[PDB]
């Protein structure tokens, strides 16, 4: 029982690893595009006053 | 990209069968898909931010505010650069990450190849009907321990015994 | 029946039709309860938009399914039946 026990977790640890990695940049790469937000929402008032 | 980012994602929710009960590593992946989510609606909404001055300033012919404001969209088309500022703690995580997971990687591999011996060390050395007594004594002093102070104590009566085999009272 | 549901001001689009009512011939009974199936079709079509693009296309394009693209979305249907 023990052999599968270590066996569940032979190949995940090094995995893990970049998955940890990878996973920190798609959480913390939002900034790009926030500041586009702000340039974007700064467009929609440009054309909201210039409609209105 | 956007595919290559939760294909990694698939992987964990295999390696979540064995670890259950994960208070942020899914959170985080939720919370890698609530912002990438996102990100997506965000620049398929995002029209050229600029006001086009061939047709959306030629419609008025009052115009007195749209060059004003198309400069003021031109002095702030540097709006903000972006914060790249994590460069010592993210891969602080990550060194936390690299000394645990290393830790756990040698310990398993150690272990699958020391308890595969155990299974060769077990299939070839059962003395079921030939094994001594006094060798159990020799491969556990904790045998030979725990009969003295059993006398000392008092604790004459041994249970443990009519479960396996029969007391053989003679009819 | 709780599936053929659908809002005003939402239309839909073939490519993501076939999915849905794919997934209502292998595997619908297994639905997370009737109250909840409704945010099941809603990733069912995230999980085929996303890292299944090629599906979705395939099936847009061509407006049919080939042996292996009905092989494809059975695989993916069970796949995320399995989820």
């Amino acid at each position: 029982d023990r052999i599968d026990s270590v066996s569940q977790l032979q190949n995940v640890a090094e995995t893990t690893k970049v998955l940890f990695d990878v996973s920190k940049e798609t959480v913390e790469l939002e900034s790009e595009a926030f500041e586009l937000k702000q340039k974007v929402e700064l467009a929609h008032e440009a054309k909201a006053v210039l409609d209105s | 990209a956007k595919s290559a980012a939760n294909k990694l994602d698939w992987a964990k929710v295999i390696s979540s069968l064995r670890i259950t009960g994960s208070t942020a590593t899914q959170l985080s992946s939720f919370k890698k898909r609530n912002d990438e989510a996102r990100r997506q609606l965000l620049e398929l909404q995002s029209q050229p931010t600029e006001v086009d001055f061939s047709h959306y300033r030629s419609v008025l012919k009052n115009t007195s505010v749209i060059d004003k404001i198309e400069s003021y969209v031109k002095q702030y088309k540097p709006v903000k650069i972006d914060a790249s500022k994590q460069l010592q703690v993210i891969e602080s995580f990550e060194k936390h990450a690299m000394t645990n997971a290393k830790e756990t990687e040698s310990l398993v591999s150690k272990e699958l190849k020391d308890l595969q011996s155990t299974l060769d060390n077990i299939q070839s050395a059962r003395p079921f009907d030939e094994l001594t007594v006094d060798d159990l004594t020799k491969i556990k002093p904790e045998i030979d321990a725990k009969v003295e102070e059993m006398v000392k104590k008092g604790k004459w009566d041994v249970p443990g015994y009519k479960d396996r085999f029969g007391n053989l009272n003679v009819m | 029946t709780q599936l053929l549901k659908q809002n005003q001001y939402s239309p839909l689009a073939t490519e993501e039709q076939v999915p849905l009512i794919y997934a209502g011939v292998n595997g619908h009974l297994d639905g997370i309860e009737l109250s909840r199936i409704g945010e099941f079709e809603s990733s069912f079509l995230s999980y085929l938009k996303s890292n299944h693009n090629e599906l979705l296309t395939e099936i847009r394009e061509k407006g049919e399914l080939s042996k292996e693209l009905l092989a494809s979305l059975k695989s993916a249907t069970e796949s995320f039946v399995a989820t």
